[PDB]
DNA sequence: CATCCGTGACACCAGG
DNA sequence: TATAATGGGAGCTGTCACGGATG
């Protein structure tokens, strides 16, 4: 079909590589493609250089490192539950200071995980995504004191866990105090330890009123640097012997040690820029020629005094400014953990270096790699930022990779974050999306990187603007930080241009975020596009300018939850971004060069390129995602087809001809339907099931292990006791279900027998054995069966065994078996649908086609949305999307309407006029006039003021059609809906929240160890929680007996629940309950605290709730 | 000290706190049996008192006791009683219960004010003992155990 | 008798020893080979009770007929295993220690 | 430090070693006290680490073996660029070590995990919360045992008093244990052959009633 | 109402040489119009056998007496060199809409 | 406050 | 009769 | 069992109200 595109804005630059924040950062951290001598002092190279050399005697220095090749490819890692990693070797040399003996060796330090092509990892077989972390950029800040108005706090902040925060304050007594490790002491002492004499401080700070006299203390200048040094060491180390080489060591490690204290390169730059100085390293002072030389303290104190006095050019700092908040990408986080592991390794190195042979020590005998290995393995497996990858659809993975968390190690603790961290700061324009963020506790703390935004080398987020010189908009694009952006008047990307010149006497622009009407002579820059303000998900919402931000948030977040359908369709109304999202997410498979397609298969595509080479592209077919959604590729070319470079060869999941296909284009009518779409519920047509719309494939993995036991081996077998041939029908000879079978709840997937315990048969057992004359078998059925409410078609069975080549399981495990069950889920009552504008709803009713409202030509609608969902939610975009979708239904075309610059109402009405001609002149030619019911609806519409009185039926029907409304017939009666109804095509997705996964119930089941209460969760066949507030409900009702049932007979009255089950199966009324076990647990846990809790009677005589079983 | 499905053991922190206590107590009894000087016995008694402290309310005084290779504080007896996860609020004033389930809700406009729509597969399990009894009352099964075995598999349900 | 009140009070050392079924002298939990509770340890069946209903540790008595009997070979009473949830032990300190609740 | 014991626990064990060294010193040898004291101090610290650093105590010789195994695997990985298999470790361990022995030694040295291990980022889930209790019988188990005892009494009442009592005494439904033919015969006052004959005929009548009514088959699983 | 394909165990499969997966092949077969001429006829088992480079359409079904295919241009599969397709499809008389989960034929 | 500090202080007396 | 400080507490279900 | 060896080392960065201590 034709794709008519709206919009007048020209996109000077395309969207950057969307996962570059991941791939580029990890590349820079590893430097694996860089020969060792050319490496920069960044990343793990910088970690090595920081740790080494290791001294004290012997010396172990570091030459270089190298990363070998992965021992296994990515798919094999995914199957064998391995980690995609590369071996890490480091060439180290040992030197004896006296002997001069130099021994050299390449030591192996374990493995480091490698980032896949799309910017994700594989940790123990599970795809993971390291989420970038936003935090306060290191540097020197000046903030207003909350208590004292005219006073200000000077804060000095290094990288997280790379030095202590320092505070400088003008106390109420006049002296200038410094706070370090929560110790307030006069700064004059440290200034004296730096070698500052009263001469220099008086000539440097005297200009600022009487403030310098707060720095004048005679008892401090009376002593030389060493005495003041020991004085400060005593003030900072109560009890520690103030030795000279101890005080020097502590002060160096606290203020000048580059291996302990470290501003970032960003902190270095920001200190230099703020204080108007230049720094040598990344610390606050130095140890030069034996004495301490100041770097930062005097400039900071000077700026603080100038801010307190009122000297012009000194202002406080906005700590929410995106020029003072920076991002820590995957590389920086992994490097910090690498540095921690290396420090532990160095501690072990020195340990082995003090007591060894002093001659028979090689680098191998000195390096235990384990402390490093763990420090990496802990980061990728148990960090707050090492998140389980969300690959529901390709867009979900891309969005996950582009996230920004204020949480994590070194981040905000939740329940402690205020409004400021969560606010949309003005500097978020173009850098951080103001829409995509979770609703709930994490609001404003998890955010998304804007579409055109880039993180620079220092960590600050930069956004692009076009240069404008003398009213002429160039094509030179400058990427600015927020601090840089605040210098210029920046016009809006929609200002009218006559081709390269600003063609408006008054243009809308920003000055430090403030909106302002300026002249083209004042414009210094211009925006690139509206797209640069919002994230990728938000950018996929057509008519975004018509939706309130609160529902735009939901429509944005819910595309992440769209399930790949077997017949997925791209939206009839797109934003012009549906292609880049498929391409950058590595969803589809494209052509590497120009050439001719040689072979096309269901599993592979072979292409002959202009170089004569025959390149084979395998197709990933029916693979299971982290969320169970099917990720399969399908060939979209055919044999003999000529293809150019970058042409589509295979559609991935949720991709239609290279366009993002997260749902279906359905025909919606917007009207109530007999209460079946009450309160956001949705009514759908059975036709949607008949043509397999909203049908998705889902695969589940089941796993079992046979291990060695103290009581005999577990063996995976078909020889399961007490089972019929009907129970073992679909089991193969080895006991594993056969590929192709249909498994329902209760069916066996893998047979397993386990030896029983002592199992001393109670006399009933012995007598039953004798009566039936059958020996009690030595093993019992512990087979893996299909859980309740699950099942499908077996598609794979994997079996690994001890003694098989290439296989080695964890100790004790004889064998592992995995079974993959695939199911084709149709839409059912209770499944959740949504559109892109925040309209979400659960399918409440599936009517047969004959009951559906239908057009006069007999076409039934697909979905019935309730109009009451629109006004309160203010998301009129979906309305416009419907109107346009109506035109494209009869013209047979889709559309591209970019956000904030797209289809306007008059153009939609032009298209609607053409559509009405296609829709009605057909009927007028086929020999039919206007219908009687149409005449009645037209009378009603005339009453409503929707059509002009006096025109012909065709004219009024065309007027309605231009308003997007049509006559609609009630399928149950044939009479028309009394008014004309909005009908049109809408893009609707099936979210991941399907009732098939959530319906759960339980009579009785497993109970907890200590509490003897039901377990929680569907997977554990658990019971619902009756919490404090449900108890309050029952109390407020007066349901004393129902509540007592909840507290005793149904949860943890052991005798009570057993007796209740027996009474119910016997037809008897349930017994009165007894003491719940958790109160006995409370009594015993209080006794363990030396507290005697005594249940008494009304005579104050003890009552034994333990029935004598605990009294000697 | 329970054995998980994988054959490995999982245990409560109170065991490690008690082991700390018992080791320090026994070392004190032995240091007193011999003629240990003042400094050593004083250090031992201080460590014993702090062991009792970690057992009864860990983290209350001083740095909280952790396990090797972890920053997580060990869960003492005060932590077991106090908080949203303590014994009172988590297990005594509210419990997880049997004969209970949950599912997605959907409007039913045909219901009368006193009715709801309950899926068959939910109500079967929720009312399962009643269903076994009534199945025995009719001819559907010989006894309760046979009725339960008949309901075990979905294909065996008529 | 019906429960009507619940008193709570401080427990004396004599009261605590009244509760206890035996002093825990060793820091051991279970044997690394047999996976059975060690002697005088934190899980000793001699102190806290039998792991299996009406069955002593060694196995000389394994039926309900013996009830309250204490095996002479291993020292484990023959009662319900449920009592391992109810039977306190104790630890005799070489030096008294303050109850931190009443200190901090 | 780091090897399983607190700094102060290590210090106190070293002090115990220092006491031993004091009581074992000999000043005639002209050696300073530190030289002889360091030996006993190291000995006491290492013995303490071996004896106390494991919730499931492992004898000191087995701890030595497990440490030797760890160091062998570490050297093998330092020379192989990957973690060794069981067979390579068995090679490098010498005679008597096969792969199965390495596997058993690694299995026997597995330390337990905390039931209070956190599950999730919210502070509302423990690893122990998902471990079902296997010891205490379920309501279904107790009800099935009760119905089994009731059906057994229903089947035993169809016998005469003597043969029902003979079966109850021979299987333990009376006083727990199972009696011998001589005991039941001296209790009923007949020959052990006669008590065995009436036990046989009781079992035969029970088999006949069970083939007729089938009221006890489902309990046999 | 049912489809068997040689060397195909279940619906989530591919066939070498065939571009369409089995899911798409069954979706195509769902559009097959089959007219019965005999009134008392209830079930017909169409047999299809194809190979080589060809676009297997609905005509390629071996003809059965008193059975006509009303949409013979209906695409079925796109076989390449060496791709073989051997199907047995089953057409029944019926009324209304009956999903596969309810008849399991 | 810090038992290691306290012990290292008591040790520095002898 | 003030300020300073140590210690409490900070929604529910679901799945984790 | 014996050369001599003699004081550690992280820490890493809420928000409020309340009752008790101090100053
Ligand atoms: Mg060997
Ligand atoms: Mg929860
Ligand atoms: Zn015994």
């Amino acid at each position: 079909m034709e794709i008519k595109r709206f919009g007048r804005i020209r996109e000077v630059i395309p969207l950057p590589p969307l996962t570059e924040i991941q791939v580029e950062s990890y590349r820079r951290a590893l430097q694996a493609d860089v020969p060792p001598e050319k490496r920069e002092n960044v990343g793990i190279q910088a970690a090595f250089r920081e740790t080494f050399p290791i001294e004290e005697g012997l010396v172990l220095d570091f030459l270089e490192y190298r990363l070998g090749e992965p021992p296994f490819p990515q798919d094999e890692c995914r199957e064998k539950d391995l980690t995609y990693q590369a071996p890490l070797y480091a060439r180290l040399q040992l030197i004896h200071k006296d002997t001069g003996l130099i021994k050299e060796d390449e030591v192996f330090l374990g493995h480091i995980p490698l980032m896949t092509e799309d910017g994700s990892f594989i940790i123990n077989g599970a795809d993971r995504v390291i989420v970038s972390q936003i935090h306060r950029s290191p540097g020197v800040y000046f903030t207003p004191d909350p208590a004292r108005p005219g006073r200000y706090i000077a804060s000095i902040i290094p990288l997280p866990k790379r030095g202590p925060w320092i505070d400088l304050e003008v106390e109420p007594n006049g002296v200038v105090s410094m706070k370090v490790n929560k110790r307030k002491f006069p700064l004059v002492l440290l200034l004296r330890v730096l070698g500052y004499d009263q001469e220099t401080l008086a000539r440097e700070l005297g200009a600022y009123g009487e403030l310098v006299q707060g720095l004048m203390d005679e008892s401090v200048f009376a002593m030389r640097p060493e005495e003041a040094l020991i004085r400060l060491f005593t003030l900072l180390r109560p009890g520690d012997p103030p030795k000279r080489d101890k005080a020097v060591a502590y002060v160096y490690g606290l203020i000048a040690d580059p291996r302990r204290y470290d501003l970032g390169e960003a902190g270095r730059y920001k200190a230099e820029e703020k204080l108007g100085i230049r720094l040598s390293g990344r610390t606050l002072a130095r140890f030069e020629d034996g004495e301490f030389k100041d770097e930062v303290f005097l400039p900071t104190l000077r700026y603080l005094f100038a801010l307190t006095a009122g000297v012009p050019g000194h202002e406080v700092d906005d700590i929410d400014h995106l020029g003072n908040r920076r991002i820590r990408t995957v590389g920086e986080l992994m490097t910090d953990q690498f540095r921690v592991g290396l420090a532990r390794l160095a501690r072990g190195v020195r340990e082995r270096m003090l007591m060894g042979s002093e001659d028979s020590l090689t680098p191998a005998k000195l390096v235990n790699s384990r402390p490093l290995e763990a420090a990496i393995r802990e980061f990728f497996s148990r960090s707050q930022l090492s998140q389980f990858k969300d690959e529901t659809n390709p867009l979900s993975s891309l969005r996950h990779k582009r996230r920004i968390s204020a949480l994590g190690p070194g981040g905000l603790t939740r329940e402690r974050a205020g409004f400021d961290v969560r606010d949309v700061h003005r500097t978020h324009y173009g850098r951080i999306c103001p829409v995509e963020t979770p609703e709930g506790a994490n609001i404003g703390l998890i955010t998304s990187l804007a579409a055109y935004a880039r993180v620079d080398e220092l960590g600050f987020i930069r956004t692009p603007y076009r240069r404008v010189v003398g009213g002429v908009v160039t094509d030179e694009v400058v990427y600015m930080t927020a601090t840089e952006e605040d210098r210029y008047t920046i016009a809006q990307a929609n200002t009218p241009l006559e081709g390269n010149r600003i063609a408006a006497e008054r243009v809308v622009a920003r000055r430090k975020g403030e909106p302002v009407i300026v002249s083209p002579e004042e414009v210094e820059f211009m925006d690139v596009s509206p797209k640069q303000v919002f994230s990728v998900n938000t950018n996929l919402i057509p008519f975004l300018e018509h939706d309130d931000a609160n529902r735009a948030l939901m429509g944005s977040n819910m595309q992440t939850q769209a399930v790949p359908l077997i017949r997925a369709q791209a939206p009839v109304v797109m934003t012009g971004l549906e292609e880049r999202v498929v391409r950058d997410s590595l969803a589809a498979l494209y052509a590497e060069e120009d050439g001719e397609v040689a072979k096309v298969d269901g599993n592979r595509i072979v292409v002959r390129y202009e170089d004569g080479r025959l390149v084979e592209y395998p197709l990933r077919r029916f693979y299971r995602s982290n969320q169970g959604t099917a990720l399969d590729q399908r060939p979209r070319v055919v044999v003999g087809q000529r293809v150019r470079k970058g042409d589509l060869l295979a559609d991935g999941p949720a991709s239609e001809n290279g366009f993002l296909a997260l749902g279906q284009n359905v025909l919606v009518a917007i009207m109530p339907f007999d209460g079946y779409n009450f309160e956001d519920a949705i009514v759908i047509s059975e036709e949607l099931l008949k043509r397999d719309f909203y049908t998705s494939i889902h695969i589940e993995r089941y796993e079992i292990e046979a291990r060695d036991t103290k009581l005999g081996p577990e063996r995976i077998t078909r020889d399961i006791p007490h089972l019929s041939e009907a129970a073992l029908r679909d089991l193969d000879e080895e006991g594993v279900v056969r590929i192709g079978a249909e498994v329902k709840p209760g069916d066996i997937l893998v047979g397993r027998t386990s030896f029983k315990g002592e199992s001393e048969p109670t006399p009933e057992e012995r007598l039953l054995r004798s009566i039936f004359g059958e020996k009690a078998r030595d093993v019992k059925d512990t087979s893996l069966r299909v859980p309740p409410g699950e099942g499908g078609i077996v598609v794979r069975t994997v079996r690994l065994r001890r003694g098989d080549p290439g296989v080695e399981l964890k100790p004790g495990v004889r064998e592992v078996v995995r079974v993959y069950v695939a199911q084709k889920r149709k839409l059912q009552v209770g499944d959740k649908l949504a559109n892109r504008h925040g309209n979400k709803g659960v399918v409440a009713k599936i009517l047969p086609v004959e009951d559906m409202p239908h057009l006069p030509d007999g076409t039934p609608v697909d979905v019935i949305l309730n109009p009451l969902g629109v006004p309160s939610r203010m998301n009129l975009g979906q309305i416009l999307e419907t109107h346009l979708g109506l035109a494209g239904y009869f013209l047979g075309q889709r559309y591209i309407s970019p956000i904030f610059d797209g289809a306007k109402e008059p153009e939609i009405k032009e298209l609607l006029a053409q559509a009405f001609e296609v829709y009605f002149g057909k009927r007028k030619g086929e020999g039919f006039g206007v219908d009687k019911r149409e005449v009645e609806v037209l009378r009603r519409a005339e009453k409503l003021g929707l059509v002009t009185p006096g025109k012909t039926p065709e004219e009024q029907l065309k007027e309605l059609f231009l308003q997007g409304k049509v006559v609609l017939y009630d399928g149950r009666t044939g009479e028309p809906i009394e008014g004309p109804i909005v009908v049109g095509q809408m893009f609707i997705m099936k979210l991941y929240h399907m009732v098939e996964d959530k319906m759960h119930a339980r009579s009785t089941g497993p109970y907890s160890l200590i509490t003897q209460q039901p377990l929680g969760g569907k997977a554990q066949f658990g019971g619902q929680r009756f919490g404090e507030m449900e108890v309050w409900a029952l109390e407020a009702y007066g349901a004393a007996h129902t509540l007592q049932e909840m507290l005793t007979l149904k949860s943890d009255d052991i005798e009570g629940r057993n007796a209740a089950y027996e009474a119910i199966i016997k037809g008897e009324d349930v017994p009165e309950p007894s003491v719940p076990e958790s109160f006995r647990v409370l009594v015993k846990e209080l006794q363990a605290l030396a507290l005697d809790v005594q249940t008494l009677d009304e005579k104050d005589n003890p009552v034994d709730i333990f029935e004598g079983l605990a009294s000697k | 000290m329970v054995q998980v499905d994988g054959g490995r053991f999982a245990t409560s922190d109170l065991n490690d706190l008690y082991r700390r206590l018992i080791n320090r107590n026994n070392r004190l009894k032995k240091l007193l049996a011999q003629g240990a000087p003042e400094i050593i016995i004083r250090n031992e008694k201080r460590m014993l008192q702090e062991a009792v402290d970690a057992l009864l309310d860990n983290g209350r005084r001083g740095a909280p006791v952790t396990n090797p290779g972890s920053d997580r504080p060990l869960r003492s007896l005060t932590d077991i009683l106090s908080g949203k996860q303590g014994r009172f609020r988590q297990n005594l004033l509210g419990k997880r219960v049997d004969y209970s389930g949950r599912s997605v809700i959907v409007v039913g406009p045909q219901l009368k004010l006193h009715q709801c729509g309950l899926p068959k597969r939910m109500a079967l399990e929720l009312f399962k003992p009643f269903l076994l009894k009534k199945m025995e009352e009719k001819g559907i099964a010989p006894n309760v155990k046979a009725a339960r075995r008949m309901l075990e598999r979905q294909r065996d349900i008529k | 008798k019906e429960v009507r009140k619940v008193r709570i009070a401080l427990a004396s050392p004599e009261k605590i020893r009244s509760w206890s079924y035996g002093e825990v002298e060793k820091p051991e939990t279970i044997n690394y080979r047999t996976l059975k509770p060690e002697r005088d340890g934190l899980f000793d069946e001699r102190i806290f009770g039998p792991i299996k209903d009406y069955e002593c540790a060694c196995g000389k008595y394994k039926r309900q007929r013996f009830e309250g009997k204490v095996c002479e070979r291993c020292g484990v009473e023959v009662t319900k295993s449920i009592v391992r949830r109810y039977r306190m032990g104790h630890i005799e300190l070489a030096t008294p220690a303050a109850h931190i609740w009443f200190v901090k | 430090t780091g090897r399983g014991l607190s700094f102060l626990d290590l210090i106190q064990e070293g002090n115990q070693g220092l006491i031993r060294a004091v009581e074992k010193f000999e000043y005639k040898r002209r050696f300073k006290f530190s030289t002889y004291a360091t030996w006993w101090i190291r000995q006491a610290i290492n013995r303490a680490i071996a004896d106390q650093a494991r919730t499931i105590r492992i004898p000191v010789h087995m701890v030595e073996t497990i440490n030797k195994l760890s160091r062998t695997a570490r050297q093998l990985q330092q020379e192989l660029g990957r973690e060794p298999t069981y067979e390579e470790i068995a090679e490098a361990m010498g005679p008597g070590w096969d792969a199965k022995r390495v596997e058993e030694t690694l299995k026997i040295a597995q330390e337990p995990v905390s039931l209070e291990t956190p599950i999730g980022d919210e502070k509302d889930s423990f690893y122990g919360d998902f471990i079902p209790d296997e010891h205490l019988p379920s309501p279904v188990d107790a009800a099935t045992q009760s119905l089994l005892s009731e059906e057994l009494e229903k089947a035993l009442s169809k016998l005469s008093e003597r043969e029902a009592m003979v079966l109850k005494l021979r299987k333990g439904l009376i006083d727990g244990r199972e009696h011998t033919l001589e005991e039941v015969g001296a209790f009923f006052g007949v020959t052990r052959e006669r008590i065995r004959q009436i036990e046989n005929k009781a079992l035969r009548k029970l088999k006949y009633h069970e083939s007729r009514t089938r009221k006890l088959r489902d309990f046999l699983d | 109402t049912s489809v068997y394909i040689e060397d195909v165990l279940h619906e989530f499969s591919t066939i070498p040489g065939v571009k369409e997966d089995v899911v798409e092949i069954i979706l195509n077969l769902k559009e097959l119009v089959v007219r019965f001429l005999n009134p008392s006829l209830q079930t017909v088992t169409l047999l299809l056998k194809a190979e080589g480079p060809k676009e297997v359409k609905a005509r390629d079904f071996l003809p059965v007496a008193d059975v006509e295919i009303m949409n013979p241009d209906l695409h079925i599969a796109t076989l390449e060199e060496g791709g073989r397709l051997n199907m047995e499809v089953r057409v029944d008389r019926g009324v209304g809409y009956v999903p596969a989960e309810k008849h399991g034929i | 406050s810090d038992p290691v500090r306290q012990y290292l202080h008591e040790i520095g007396q002898v």
